[PDB]
């Protein structure tokens, strides 16, 4: 598919902007191994860690909670600790009135309990881990009941497919995400979406689409309150990296939207001035299939029904690579 | 049967935990059974003192193989049993109220399950073996498994009530091993939510018991006061293991030989005795009868009160005369060791509410330890004893027709644990916020079992009608009401 943009731009110098200052953006659409691998898989388990080595990687998942540990590529570590589903956010100012909701419904923090988990091998070579999960808090009935299927295959892509019903006697969700953790020396973020800067399901009608390569540090938003803020809605696939370009790919089935930060979101909760946020080495990666939309709810109105993250079963489809960006 | 998650089952409450019986300790003789201290006993061993203790975050990262008898326990930690590890440096306090402080999802518990393990070794006689030999637990917090030796010998659950367990196949004379593992959270935690701090451990007396091949296994009394209070007949349902020639003897408080008797019983059977002019039991006048068994080498003493407890016109009355209860509710907790409560402390707080014209005690939300109720005997309390069940819910765990069991068993416990106390009155079912199908089974066991005492439960055949805070004008209303029986 191509992309057509067309911008207009003035042609005079008037007294507040330049020559070729831009007015206006529009943008259209157009239409238009071998089995040599499989011999290297091999797998154990001691204690419940699920060890996968195959040609030129090695990934351990800890069977017991249903998460991936650790992602090797080459012997480089990709992930710094253990992966978890996030269904909160920092809330926002024109989230004062909801809020109340999610914080007297439990959501402010829940934990994961697995019922039943399996591993194969299918007759290619191929990794299948069945999980029975569900998500809950300390008080009440649970929120998320939903199963996954992990899957490794012999170049080393880790495919996940989850689905989820959530409660009925529930307002409606922050997100629902897969939160990754990466380690030191992660910098770089390119991906193919609308940007250059941050968008959402209501508030996105300044950004275009494209490939764009930026840090870490200039996905964040300072603002005066801290809250959420750098994410990109309709991702159609993005890479975060080392400056050496040694990280991971994300794709999915339809566009997700995409965070990158060097602050999980409760220390964005928590925190109340901009000095309070204390900078992590780590860089907190998250993977969302939605995520409900700004609005103006500070005053007025609340957020609309398209808006909200009002559904109550789906499926995410996720697909996560190794890559050694300079040579793929 | 190793760890097949028997604490998420539901349909396994137990396994190998005999049934349950009565309160006492077989003694050599009647004078050392007038004291009182068990220790003194040929045929009771105690296993107080100081075991080897491990404590894990996760029922996950126990190892596999602790229980075994060449296992090096050495580098583990030293914890004198009994005791609440929450006071003695390992997981952090808690407090809840109503609340459940897990996800409600019956029947599971949440997979970061704390742990301990217990290893201690002992010594046995070789008179000792010939006979039969049973392991009590007075208290363990939720659940716990049971190794002797290597071998698997039991499971069980209930947090307030005793646990005996047979170990003839398993011990021999000399050193042995005892092994035990101990879980924070089990499918019995939904039935415990008690508004008080939350503890866990081997917090009571753990002892070994010899009895011979043909014993005494369960002894019922029962008073059977006349319609003017005038005669008196004391009925000791006895069940035997086989075929006993039992000496059974009675005697007033001052000291003196009223009755005795000699019978044959061959597996269950009473014996009756007359008693003519008896003194009755009260809280201001605690008198007591003294009941002496003998079967064998075995002494058995129990101590015997005269009292009726009934409702004629809507008035209650105790012994004819119309009385109104004065009481306070009592938790079990010691500031310093948790619901770990020495003898000592229990007198305290009896001498202290007994000058200031307390007569009631209501044991909030649990059975407490089998001597405060040796003690209310003595002092003169009138007891209103309560069940371990609060299903605070919020749902309805009443009406769910396969907890039916579970909510009996907790009612069968207790009730057979202390029907010889002549200081309980009322039964009580347990807190109640919910009118349930399980609550009325109870009370059916209950009526059914002991029809001397009347039984309470807070949801609403009933005896008695209860209420939760009213105020002044919402009691002189029912009081003035013709409906009111």
């Amino acid at each position: 598919p191509l992309t057509l943009t067309c911008s207009v731009r003035q042609q005079l110098d008037t007294p507040w902007a330049e020559e070729g200052y831009e007015i206006a953006f529009y943008q259209f659409e157009l239409p238009g191994q071998s089995e040599e691998y499989a011999g290297f898989m091999t797998i154990d388990e001691q204690d419940g860690m699920l060890t996968v080595r195959g040609f030129d990687f090695e990934h351990v998942f800890d069977l017991k909670k249903g998460m991936p540990q650790q992602v090797s590529k080459h012997g480089v570590p990709l992930l710094a600790s253990l992966a978890r589903f996030n269904i909160w956010r920092a809330p926002m100012d024109n989230d004062m009135n909801i809020r109340k909701e999610w914080e007297a419904a439990g959501l402010d923090h829940a934990a994961m309990k697995v019922y039943r988990s399996h591993w194969e091998q299918k007759p290619d070579a191929s990794v299948e881990i069945h999980v029975d999960f569900s998500l809950a808090s300390y008080i009440f009935e649970p929120f998320v009941r939903g199963n996954a299927v992990w899957t490794v295959g012999v170049s080393g892509e880790i495919q996940l497919k989850v689905h989820a019903e959530v409660r009925e006697n529930l307002p409606f969700l922050p997100r629902f995400g897969l939160e990754l953790t990466m380690p030191k020396g992660t910098e770089e973020i390119e991906y193919y979406g609308y940007g250059p800067h941050e968008s959402y399901i209501d508030k996105r009608a300044s950004v275009r689409k494209g490939k764009y390569l930026l840090s870490v540090d200039d996905m964040f938003e300072n603002y005066v309150m801290p809250q959420e803020t750098g994410s990109r809605y309709g991702t159609e696939w993005a890479i975060a990296s080392t400056v050496q370009g040694m990280g991971l790919k994300f794709t999915a089935a339809q566009p997700f939207s995409f965070q990158a930060l060097h602050y999980t979101a409760e220390d964005l909760t928590a925190a109340q001035h901009t000095y309070e946020l204390k900078r992590r080495p780590e860089t907190i990666v998250t993977l969302d299939y939605q995520m409900s939309g700004t609005g103006s709810g500070s005053c007025g109105p609340q957020l609309a029904e398209p808006y909200r993250f009002t559904e109550k079963s789906f499926d995410f489809e996720l697909t996560i690579q190794p890559i050694f960006k300079e040579e793929e | 049967m190793e760890l097949n998650r028997e604490w998420e089952n539901l349909s396994c409450l137990h396994i190998g935990r005999l049934p349950a019986r009565a309160s006492y300790i077989p003694y050599e003789s009647a004078m050392t059974a007038r004291t009182g201290k068990r220790g003194r006993s040929p045929h009771v061993q105690t296993l107080n003192g100081n075991w080897k203790f491990r404590y894990y975050r996760s029922v996950r990262e126990v190892d596999s193989h602790f229980y075994e008898t060449e296992t090096d326990v050495s580098g583990w930690d030293d914890l004198i049993v009994p005791s609440c590890w929450q006071t003695n440096g390992y997981d952090q306090l808690h407090y809840t109220n109503v609340n459940y402080p897990i996800p409600y999802d019956p029947p599971f518990v949440p997979d970061d399950n704390p742990a301990g393990t217990y290893v201690r070794d002992f010594n046995l006689p070789e008179a000792w073996t010939k006979k039969q030999t049973r392991i009590v637990f007075e208290g363990v917090n939720a659940c716990f498994y049971l190794w002797v030796n290597g071998r698997f010998v039991g499971y069980s659950q209930g947090s307030r009530i005793p646990a005996e367990f047979d170990l003839t196949p398993f011990v021999a004379a000399g050193r042995n091993r005892l092994a035990v593992l101990v879980l924070k959270w089990c499918d019995g935690t939904y039935l415990e939510d008690q508004d008080v701090w939350r503890f866990s451990g081997i917090y009571r007396d753990v002892y070994l018991l010899s009895r011979d091949n043909t014993h005494i296994r369960d002894v019922f009394n029962q008073p059977l006061l006349s319609d003017d209070l005038s005669e008196g007949k004391l009925r000791s349902e006895i069940e035997t293991t086989g075929s006993l020639t039992i000496q059974a003897e009675l005697r007033d408080p001052a000291g003196k030989l009223i009755g005795q008797k000699e019978a044959q019983i061959d597996g269950k059977g009473a014996m009756e005795l007359d008693v003519p002019q008896p003194q009755l039991w009260n809280a201001e006048q605690p008198r007591l009868y003294e009941l002496i068994l003998t079967a064998g080498q075995e002494v058995l003493r129990f101590r015997v009160g005269f009292k009726k407890v009934e409702i004629t016109d809507g008035i209650f009355r105790i012994n004819g005369r119309a009385v109104k209860l004065k009481g306070v509710n009592r938790h079990d907790s010691h500031p310093e060791l948790g619901q770990t409560i020495p003898v000592n402390h229990m007198i305290a707080d009896l001498k202290l509410m007994k000058r200031h014209n307390i007569n009631t005690i209501r044991t909030s939300h649990y059975p407490n330890d089998p001597k405060f109720l040796d003690l209310c005997d003595e002092f003169g309390f009138y007891i209103i004893d309560e069940a371990d069940l609060e299903c605070h819910g919020v749902h309805k765990l009443s009406n769910n027709p396969d907890w039916k069991e579970a909510f009996v068993e907790r009612a069968v416990r207790m009730v057979e644990r202390d029907k010889n106390h002549a200081s309980v009155i009322i039964w009580s079912m347990g807190n109640e916020s919910g009118y349930g199908d399980n609550h009325i089974a109870m009370a059916e066991w209950t009526k059914a079992r002991d029809a001397s005492r009347l039984v309470h439960y807070e949801g609403a055949c009933l005896d008695l009608d209860s209420r939760m805070y009213p105020s002044v004008k919402e009691i002189e209303r029912y009081a003035l009401d013709e409906n009111s029986t």
